[PDB]
């Protein structure tokens, strides 16, 4: 398929799950594997796409329209995922973060509801304030991690 | 118009300007509907939606699926039949009587057959 | 009929969906503010209207017609409906003066 | 019957609808009028002025932009106005004068101005009243 | 006085009285939908016989 | 931001969203129109094509084509043009006088010249 050869996936098979996390027997080194899959066109669609997504943990699926909002990084949390999760986190943020989460996914369900005029209750324009703000947050610019 | 004659390539082009009007004009009336045309162009997809069912023929030999006899309508009766949908001498008609019809003598029966029904 | 053609064909559609879904809600919003509107209408008007229904004030033998429409669209079968029923009443009366109220 | 019908009307929220009541008090281009249970039938247009609805209860009292009092001959007293009032809260003083002058001022201007501004100069005089 | 006469119609002179009573509010009860009631914006134009027009004026 | 300066980039970020909330109401008003929007959405969608049509150019190369001589405008010009068209001081003037136009000084020109 789209001229790949046949063993391609037990090409990328062998290459990240050589990343894990060894046990206290053995001495609990570990790996940790970020690879980077250039798309085409805003696809998923494609052969190694489907490839890598059948075999890694997730997403951080980046999207340009939501680049050109000035969101950066513009991070899709509509679609990013993680299957670990909120096991390997730090509890501190875990504890906060907990509800931020589900004010994410409330705001993009309703997000549209913010290019009209004022005929809103203050159940929805509550969540708009939260959704426009909290979404301004992850604003950073490059080179500044916090 | 050189080989048909003028007035019957006159009236072919203007049947394929109001179809061809029907037909870019399909997507806003499959989304919306009808009702939010102008009032030139409700006219004239009305007056296509007319001309569509109009062109329909009973066969002489798929007799046995419409149940209505064959209609052999010669060339002249439907320039002029064409020419006159065209000029807007029926407009307030209902469509389903332009259905499955002859000549235009047929669509004035066929009216007249279901107004006498319909009443 | 490319990939391309349909797929933002599909991507726009999507788009018209979820924006006609926010616009039935807000129209939804509207008509429950505007209920209020026409009852304080209506049961205002009884309070003047049944006078004229008591005292019965029929007329007899150069006309004003007005209609309320829309300034916008987008309603559907309103905007020839009533103007076909200004056309019939008006038909009636040739020389009879209109003051519209909508654009 | 005994009693009265009450159906008091404004453009944004009729108060009272087919209330039973005992005395209204209004006011009238003839004067203050007060309508107990039956009444002749009546239309008396309403001067800007305080209305007052006694029933088997106390009396509440209103401010009245003005309106028309209505008598349906089954006895049935409709009022048909514009502005509801409270007890004494809506009307301030400070808001009265202060715009007041400025009003009679606008009533020496050109002449539509200057009627309303007149209008509005006898509608703060009535509200002077109620300052009371 | 001679309003009648002179100046507004009933219907707009009650209306004149509403806008007073209406600015003659308590500022703290004031609401917005009191002011909504005095947020005049219609535009109206005068046509003519042959579909003339004047310029729209703020009522 | 450390190359161009604070200036440059920030006049560079509101242009890119400007442009990206035009390109996103293109689906409402291609069927709704522009009279479902709000006040701050009828002034974006101005600017936006006010902004748009501001990046059209003559050419000297292409003279031939349009037949207007070649406007070349320097950078420091720009960035206060756009810095003035994003503030929206500029806001009055119609769509079709800032087409084919090179720097702010043109543009207020051909707004002028055009009134007649």
């Amino acid at each position: 398929r789209e001229a790949y050869p046949g063993d391609v996936f037990y090409l990328h098979s062998r290459l990240l799950e050589r990343a894990a996390k060894l046990s206290e027997k053995e001495g609990s080194g570990s790996l940790t594997a970020l690879p980077v899959i250039e798309t085409q066109g805003g696809d998923v669609s494609a052969y190694i796409p489907t490839n890598v997504i059948s075999i890694t943990d997730g997403q951080i699926f980046l999207e340009a329209e939501l680049f050109y909002k000035g969101i950066r990084p513009a991070i899709n949390v509509g679609l990013s995922v993680s299957r670990v999760g909120s096991a390997a986190q730090v509890k501190a943020l875990k504890q906060v973060a907990g509800s931020l989460k589900l004010f994410l996914a409330q705001y993009r369900e309703v997000a549209a509801f913010a290019q009209f005029g004022s005929d809103l209750d203050a159940s929805t324009k509550q969540t708009l304030v939260r959704g426009e703000r909290l979404t301004q947050l992850l604003k950073q610019n490059q080179y500044s991690p916090l | 118009a050189a080989v048909v004659g003028q007035e019957h390539y006159d009236v072919a082009s203007k049947v394929q300007e109001t179809l061809q009007t029907y037909k870019s004009l399909q997507d806003i009336i499959a989304i919306l509907g009808m009702d939010e045309l102008s009032e030139q162009d409700k006219l004239t997809v009305e007056r296509a939606r007319k001309i569509q069912r109009f062109l329909s023929q009973p066969f002489a030999v798929a007799e046995v699926f419409t149940g209505i006899p064959g209609k052999l309508v010669r060339l002249k009766d439907t320039v002029a039949s064409f020419k006159a949908v065209l000029e807007g001498k029926y407009d307030n008609i209902p469509e389903h009587a332009f259905y499955m019809v002859g000549g235009i003598e047929d669509v004035v029966a066929k009216a007249e057959k279901l107004a006498a029904e319909a009443n | 009929a490319t990939l391309k053609e349909v797929e933002m064909r599909l991507k726009s559609i999507k788009n018209i969906e979820k924006i006609t879904k926010t616009m039935k809600i807000v129209a939804s919003t509207r008509l429950s503010k505007a209920e209020k509107a026409k009852i304080s209408a209506k049961k205002m008007d009884e309070a003047e209207q049944l006078f004229y229904k008591n005292a019965e004030t029929k007329n007899l033998d150069k006309e004003l017609i007005v209609a309320i429409t829309s300034d916008k669209g987008l309603c559907g079968s309103i905007h020839s409906q009533l103007a076909k029923a200004v056309r019939r009443h008006l038909n009636d009366q040739p020389n009879a003066d209109i003051v519209t109220i909508g654009d | 019957s005994s009693g009265l019908k009450l159906q008091f009307a404004l453009p944004h929220e009729t108060l009272y609808s087919g209330s039973e009541v005992t005395q209204v008090n209004l006011p009238a281009k003839s004067g203050r009028i007060g309508v107990l249970a039956n009444h002749v039938p009546t239309v008396e247009q309403l001067l800007p002025g305080v209305v007052e609805v006694m029933e088997g209860s106390n009396s509440k009292k209103f401010f009245i932009s003005g309106g028309f009092a209505t008598v349906q001959p089954d006895s049935q007293l409709c009022v048909t106005a514009i502005e509801a009032f409270p007890l004494e809260s809506f009307s301030q003083e400070n808001i009265k004068n202060l715009l007041a002058e400025a009003k009679k001022n606008v009533s020496s201007s050109d002449a539509r101005e200057a009627a309303e501004a007149a209008i509005q100069v006898e509608v703060l005089e009535n509200l002077q009243s109620v300052l009371k | 006085s001679a309003w009648r006469k002179a100046g507004i119609s009933y219907a707009a002179y009650l209306n004149v009285a509403a806008q007073a009573i209406r600015s003659s509010l308590k500022t703290e009860l004031q609401t917005a939908s009191v002011l909504n009631r005095s947020q005049t914006d219609a535009f109206y134009t005068q046509y003519k016989n042959g579909t003339a027009a004047s310029e729209p004026t703020p009522i």
